[PDB]
């Protein structure tokens, strides 16, 4: 291998191979990407564009 | 460490070492006490 760095993706983790995990040469740090909270919600919705036709104030919305 | 590490499959004294060897290069400390109970938990 020599050089790879692999990046798994699954949206259904309990029908991944637990032989995947946490074994150093084959995956060995899991991250889990959650649902945006209200602050990263609007941190979003400013770099989309929802500015272009919204207030400030309509956004905190 | 070899006292500490009963039940330790040889694949888990590896994933030990690369932990305590990271450490000791990131930091020039090695907490191998506070690892095996890290892992075992």
């Amino acid at each position: 291998k020599e050089g790879l760095f692999l990046i798994g993706t699954t949206n259904y983790p309990e029908e991944i191979d637990p032989g995947l995990m946490n074994r150093a040469g084959r995956f060995d740090r899991a991250y889990e990407i959650g649902l945006p909270d209200e602050e990263l919600r609007l941190e979003y919705m400013k770099m989309r564009g929802f500015g272009i036709f919204l207030s400030e104030g309509e956004i905190k919305n | 460490a070899a006292k500490l590490t009963e039940g330790f499959s040889f694949a888990q004294l590896g994933e030990l070492y690369v932990s305590s060897a990271l450490q000791w290069h990131q930091e020039g400390n090695h907490h191998i006490e506070t690892m095996v109970k890290d892992m075992t938990g």
